[PDB]
């Protein structure tokens, strides 16, 4: 209904050269941990999966993101779950709109309005 | 309306576009592939790196005119803005220019990066393009 009002406002941070704008897991990511993505937008078929998997010799834990182990779960639900704990509050979304579909074609589905200009160097 | 950000598999060109402004200002912009320089050139007076990023990616797609490119940028404005075509605008110049470069190739694929080919295709453009700008007096 106003999908097509967010990520106009999405669309309209890069059109209007603000900087605050992130795309991709990685800038994602990384974003969300320094409290700087004010809305996450996410596609709700968004097909990465979230591995928790296991170091060989050692007892500790490696993360990662693709498309022994330890916990499988898609992004998407993981996002669904913790997304509040760096608010950051959540928006899915789909394809059926031509707003939706750019996003999911051009901006790899997951991406975020920032409250403030972030690096990514 | 065919541009996607994953590469496509048929591709005849697998390019790599960087664009810095250094410290000391100067400016450089170039095209490579993950092993060969194909355009470098020096830019205007301390011109900024969203510039030459843009002007980067823009003679990518001018040079690729009828052929089937996947081009790798790793600016978030000039992959960003690419992908948005549909639409007082900042780097109105560099952005036109864009625009109509886009028509040129037969297929396209604009996709983002931060020893695999894409590592090594950024690096080889960084450098480049950080070595046109040094040792490089402008026009």
């Amino acid at each position: 209904i106003q999908e097509k009002k967010l990520i106009g406002r999405y669309f309209d941070e890069i059109s209007q050269d603000t900087g605050k704008y992130c795309f991709g897991v990685e800038d994602t990511l990384k974003a969300l941990e320094m409290g700087a993505v004010e809305i996450l937008i996410v596609y709700e078929n968004l097909d990465i999966m979230r591995y928790v998997l296991h170091c060989q010799g050692t007892e500790e834990e490696k993360i990662l993101y693709l498309t022994e182990l330890i916990e499988s779960m898609p992004l998407l639900e993981w996002f669904a779950n913790n997304y509040k704990k760096f608010g950051a509050t959540l928006e899915i979304v789909t394809d059926k709109s031509q707003e939706g579909s750019q996003f999911v074609k051009g901006f790899g589905g997951i991406g975020g309005i920032l409250r403030y200009r972030v690096d990514f160097q | 309306p065919d541009l996607t950000d994953q590469p496509l598999p048929d591709a005849d060109h697998t390019w790599y576009t960087d664009g810095s402004s250094l410290l000391q200002r100067k400016a450089g912009a170039a095209v490579t592939t993950e092993t060969e320089v194909i355009w470098a050139k020096a830019l205007p007076a301390g011109t900024s790196a969203q510039r030459a990023e843009l002007i980067a990616l823009t003679q990518a797609l001018k040079m690729a005119e009828g052929k089937k490119l996947n081009v790798y940028t790793d600016s978030r404005y000039a992959f960003a803005t690419a992908h948005i075509h549909g639409e007082e605008i900042k780097n109105k110049d560099e952005i036109l220019a864009l625009l109509k470069a886009l028509f040129l190739p037969k297929r396209l694929s604009i996709i983002h990066c931060p020893h695999s080919a894409e590592a090594r295709g950024n690096r080889m453009a960084d450098q480049a393009a950080r070595k046109a700008a040094i040792t490089e007096t402008p026009d």
